[PDB]
RNA sequence: CCAGCAUCAGUUUUGGUGGCAGGAUAAACCCAUAGGAAUGUAGCUUGCCUCGGUAAGUAUUAUAGCCUGUGGGAAUACUGC
RNA sequence: GGGCGAAAGACUAAUCGAACCAUCUAGUAGCUGGUUCCUGCCGAAGUUUCCCUCAGGAUAGCACGAAGCUCGUUUUAUGAG
RNA sequence: UAGAGUUAAGGUGCCGGAAUACACGCUCAUCAACAAAAGGUGUUAGUUCAUCUAGACAGCCGGACGGUGGCCAUGGAAGUCGGAAUCCGCUAAGGAGUGUGUAACAACUCACCGGCCGAAUGAACUAGCCCUGAAAAUGGAUGGCGCCAAGCGUGUUACCUAUACUCUACCGUCAGGGUGCCCUGACGAGUAGGCAGGCGUGGAGGUCGUGACGAAGCCUGACCGUAAGGUCGGGUCGAACGGC
RNA sequence: UCCCACUGUCCCUAUCUACUAUCUAGCGAAACCACAGCCAAGGGAACGGGCUUGGCAGAAUCAGCGGGGAAAGAAGACCCU
RNA sequence: UGGCUUGUGGCAGUCAAGCGUUCAUAGCGACAUUGCUUUUUGAUUCUUCGAUGUCGGCUCUUCCUAUCAUACCGAAGCAGAAUUCGGUAAGCGUUGGAUUGUUCACCCACUAAUAGGGAACGUGAGCUGGGUUUAGACCGUCGUGAGACAGGUUAGUUUUACCCUACUGAUGAAUGUUACCGCAAUAGUAAUUGAACUUAGUACGAGAGGAACAGUUCAUUCGGAUAAUUGGUUUUUGCGGCU
């Protein structure tokens, strides 16, 4: 079952895709970078999960392989849930990938049709928080175009919508102008 | 879990065999956002050294503008022949072309040389040389090549042209080599131009930029610890130990990382030597040498007699002030520099004083 | 050992004097201070440094509390007004092991066997409800001995709870 | 031949829903009438300062707390159907 | 237990501080190790008086096996911190 | 020894089955995840009291007076060292003084107190959430993803939950009533150890029965069910071996 | 030990040479037989590739080199009966 | 040996009265304690006899900062400058000799100057075997003695080819094929300081003295590049002497 991931939480949405995927259910995540994980900016700095001191320079010969980007994030991050360990756990790992920007130009499950949870208020609620999409950029994540670029990928999506979607849209208004 | 002081370059793993003869380097020098028109390297064969007696570059010296003994690299630089400039631009998957321009007429050392025929390789299909290929329509397609947006660097399929340098091989040595210039518009245009055949020496390298020195190296041996890294031997010099080492592991833990001092193959990458700063430029003959006394061994410009193992130079070189790998015969590939660190010291030529001239030998 | 290391008790009492092979030294100075005369004639109001806990309030700190206090209780008068006591003494004599030592010693100097300790210190033991720093202190203006408990519980181990008296 | 499991028709045991009732009791989802204590909102009038409001009268516009007297309501802990 | 010494028990068929070969001899080991069907009935103990006595064992504590039979819940007091 | 019927100890955002639930609340720091002496304008509530239109309190704005250098420590002491008297003054305020300043004068500021303003402010005392005190070496290293509620208290509700609990039957020895044995009580995790019962080889008093028209054996298949291992059947043997 | 001349031991390493390694033919050893072969954190017969979670880990093949597992081996050298 | 505690104790917070010209904290600190911690220095037989081989150094294979020096900042009871003290912050640099087995102990010549802590202190199938578990012989000291000693001296075994893994080089094969090479979603890397020309005789001062800040060059040292004017080797190919 195809997703959005966009504008709300990361974990938030994480364990949602998770017991979707269980069987063998083929959910792709659309964005990553679009999310949000919480923390500051000074603990939350130096050991995090891109280039700082931990998960980048985090490696041996026989041994791991992190990640510098907004992108790969949410691709690990579910190995760490749903892992290689059992034999649906991998086969369950290969029916989800992760996309930066926004491919599809079509709208599925977005917005307004989501699951529950996810987009939280922050009133009395949060004075310090990140954003991914912003985290990652003094860590290796440039070439912002390449990546970021993907937004405008997205749009020539819409576009293709908002076409003969003009169309039936404009017949439709006409419809109910009768 | 200790660690001895760094003796050797860590960086240069895994120590591969750099097969072809010329040098490859995948992070090409970027643009001269000056020049409208450039190539990004070259092509040189390493030849032999003089003595370059002139005065200083750096002009508030101690000793400004005394007398001056220095090296100099002078590889000759025969201009290269254009088989198509390749007209990459984007996809929407990744640094895809749309067509290529050919050249109509190529060298001569294409007859042996387009092809895969040695032995445990594979071929390539027959696609041999050229017969006339896609010019006609295909010239005009590339100024449409940057209306689409998704547009990348042009770039230029070449080959050499071989004996007009000494050595008397007619099977060319192939190479791609990226096309610089102003903007991606201006490295197009004017190098419809360039594929015309053969391109111009001058173009890349004005004189009294640099030019950083990649090349292919020699192979030494399969160099113990004592050469590879820099180990000494233990003053007792007895028994197993005497160019050995010690430490490769560790106790705790047992898996280390790729450190280790260990034996194996020594030079013979692509390895880059950086900014050896551009003498002159001289195109036919000018500069001499020969002198009998000792200084360094074996590599002669226009003595009484010739080069050792190479041929007498009657063709038109580029100076550079410095080195470029590999030995004699060696074909090498001149980069140019991206980061030109001093001031670009040309309009005028620099000074040659006076050279030597007799045998080098007795 | 530090007094963090002279807080509890398993050692269990014994003070007499029939049946003892004799006492060291103690370092106590002076029981009563600032007035000898005065316990709650001139000074309705106390405050005790009441024990939650039942420890031994080892003769180092119990001189050193007292001391701090002594010498503090010049500058307003050397006999001003207050009366910081000792109460409950050293009667119970602190026994602590080592030189010990299993094999490879002087003679063997055990310490499992061997299990008396061999009498170091002294130590007085403050329970709960007990106190030794009273201080009967004047009703009216100069109370000082607030400001000195900080300098009283300080030089003891442990977590007293100040109640007024 | 025991366990899983067996056509087709009728019935027990145990618990609940839903409808209804007894023990035993009357608060309520919300139930009358008379006299006395109380004091909220709308509208009007009068007084005083100021451009914005406030005080007093208002049982004589409309409505109430809490107690007393009289009269009338009242499905459920448990237990069964 | 002799041969032999300026000494080192060096020396004697690779064995010499008592040569080697064969027999009595399968000497002996208070110590250690190894050790062959199944189910059912049914199944404890690591405690003691005591020892020229200590990785043991006479006896006692506790349940083996077999035949014949065997509680207490709690009420009145009495003795002892 | 097995499938149901019911639930403990304890769980429901997710890896990995079950609330992204309901009601009220401090707090949102990722608190949750050690630590004392000793300390704080984060932030909330209760109780008592100074204080208040009898003009609370802050800022801004003044009067800095006459006696007078009051007196006295002392080499000197000066409001401005130490110590006591404790006022007058002008009776809508200035004490014989809140703080600074020079050995000190020389110089300066002000609670006390004055003048604008016009409403709830402030000390204690008690309780809670926070907050300060807290350093070490292989790759997250006080959770993988991460969560600002998917934290926690208090009150409530729904879902999940031990061969026990629980239904009924079946397996083991033995008792009683009455043989043949059946009804049927109480218990049945298991090592030593004893008893009972069952399967076991070589051999044999016995030995007839089977055999060359095909014996033991070799090899292979079928192959009852209490753990033990044995009968039948097929290809084949060329003499051996069991009823009782 | 001082003293005189001095020294590849070292500073300072380079170069050339003999023989082999690489590679090939033939015949043909050696004591020699654990399922298995990643790392970081965690529990733990107490320092795990092997067990809990998480990150990582493909096969045909040869030349190399001294860090672990702890090799080639004898029932430890300390230590007590 | 490993575990445990921190005994024996180290460090800091710090009660802060004293005493330094006045003056609890420029500084010095009676009297000592609380938390942390594992270094002085050891309590304990918990866990170990079909191996649990020692010290100082050579050589080569890590990580942290309880911080010597390099970037950035602030304060004094500091006149510029000498002197005195504290915070942000781990990428890099961190000497040469003599006494002593020897770091300890203890001294000198410089130099920009010569740090702290752990990691089976990489660490005896790489290495020395001076330091470090037996066996000639002697003295002191003790016991009737053979002989002994918490005292010293003289000679006295480092064997061999890494099974599996760490692991450094070189080849062979997987969405038609494919000689030839560019993106940078990612992996490996490189590193320092002084003097001199010159700033400036300027700031500021009693006197010795002489700051901010520029432009310019080069010397120690490392790696990669290195084959000409250097220094040498070159059995290949030629030249001198003796039986």
């Amino acid at each position: 079952v195809v997703i959005d991931g966009k504008g709300h939480l990361v974990g938030r949405l994480a364990s949602v895709v998770a017991k979707q995927l269980l069987n063998g259910q083929k959910i792709v995540v659309v964005r990553a970078e679009e999310l949000n994980i919480s923390g500051e900016f000074f603990r939350n700095k130096l050991k995090y999960h891109d280039f700082l001191r931990k998960a980048t320079a985090f490696n041996k010969t026989r041994g791991p392989f992190h990640f510098r980007a907004p992108s790969r994030i949410f691709y690990k991050a579910l190995r760490g849930m749903v892992s290689h360990k059992t034999a649906r756990g991998k086969a369950a790992l290969e029916r989800l990938k992760v996309f930066e920007g926004i491919p599809p130009p079509y709208d599925k499950k977005k917005r307004v049709v989501v699951p529950q949870a996810l987009r939280v208020l922050r009133l009395k609620p949060g004075r310090k928080y990140t954003t991914l999409g912003k985290l990652s950029t003094s860590v290796g994540w440039k070439a912002a175009a390449a990546a970021a670029a993907a937004a405008a990928a997205a749009a020539a999506a819409a576009a293709a919508a908002a076409a003969a979607a003009a169309a039936a849209a404009a017949a439709a208004a006409a419809a109910a102008a009768a | 879990k200790y660690e001895a002081p760094r003796h050797g370059h860590l960086g240069f793993l895994p120590r591969k065999r750099a097969a072809s003869i010329r040098a490859r380097v995948k992070a090409f020098p970027k643009d001269d956002r000056s020049k409208p028109v450039a190539l990004t390297s070259f092509l040189g064969y390493k030849a032999g050294m003089t003595t370059i007696v002139r005065d200083l570059d750096r002009p508030g010296s101690k000793f400004h503008k005394r007398e001056v003994v220095e090296a100099v690299t002078v590889v000759d630089t025969p201009p290269v022949v254009v088989v198509g400039v390749v007209g990459y631009v984007e996809t929407p998957r990744g640094l895809r072309s749309l067509t290529t321009v050919w050249a109509e007429h190529l060298s001569d050392e294409v007859k042996r040389r387009f092809y895969k025929n040695w032995y445990k390789s594979k071929k390539k299909a027959f696609t041999k040389y050229s017969a006339k290929y896609a010019q006609d329509g295909a010239g005009i397609e590339r100024e449409l090549a940057r209306i689409k947006k998704y547009a990348s660097v042009v770039r230029v399929l070449v080959h050499t042209q071989i004996r007009k340098t000494p050595l008397a091989q007619k099977k060319a040595h192939l190479a791609e080599i990226q096309l610089n210039g102003g903007s991606i518009s201006e490295k197009v245009d004017w190098a419809r131009e360039h594929f015309e055949k053969t391109v111009a020496v001058d173009s890349v390298f004005e004189q009294n930029e640099m030019i950083d020195a990649i090349a292919v190296t020699k192979g030494h041996g399969f160099e113990g610890v004592t050469h590879r890294w820099g180990t000494k031997k233990l003053p007792r010099k007895t028994h197993r130990g005497l160019r050995k080492v010690a430490c490769i592991g560790a106790w705790h833990p047992a898996h280390v990382m790729w450190s280790v001092a260990r034996a194996g193959q020594r030079g013979y990458h692509s390895r880059t030597s950086i900014n050896h700063k551009i003498y002159r430029v001289g195109k036919g003959d000018d500069e001499a040498n020969g002198a009998t006394s000792f200084d360094r061994t074996k590599k002669t410009i226009t003595p009484m007699g010739g080069f050792v193992h190479y041929g007498e130079i009657k063709n038109d070189f580029i100076m550079v002030k410095g080195c470029i790998p590999g030995n004699r015969k060696r074909i090498v590939t001149l980069r140019k520099s991206l980061y030109t660190n001093t001031s670009r010291k040309a309009l005028e030529e620099v000074s040659l004083k006076w050279i030597d001239t007799a045998s080098k030998f007795g | 050992r530090p007094a963090r290391c002279y807080r509890y008790q398993k050692n269990k009492p014994y003070p007499k004097s029939r049946y003892n092979r004799a006492v060291p030294d103690s370092k106590i100075r002076i029981y009563d201070l600032g007035k000898k005369k005065a316990t709650v004639d001139e000074f309705p109001l106390c405050v005790h440094l009441v024990s939650n806990e039942l420890e031994q309030l080892s003769s180092e700190a119990l001189e050193a509390a007292r001391i701090c206090a002594n010498k503090y209780m010049t500058t307003v008068s050397g006999r001003d007004a207050f009366h910081l006591r000792v109460r409950v003494h050293p009667f119970h004599v602190l026994r602590i092991n080592k030189m010990l030592s299993c094999a490879g010693a002087d003679r063997l100097q055990q310490g499992m066997r061997g299990a008396w300790g061999k009498p170091h210190g002294l130590a007085a033991r403050v329970d709960i409800g007990q106190i030794i720093f009273s201080v009967r202190t004047k009703d009216s203006n100069k109370d000082v001995v607030v400001e000195g408990l900080r300098r009283a519980r300080y030089k003891f181990p442990g977590q007293q709870k100040i109640i007024l008296s």
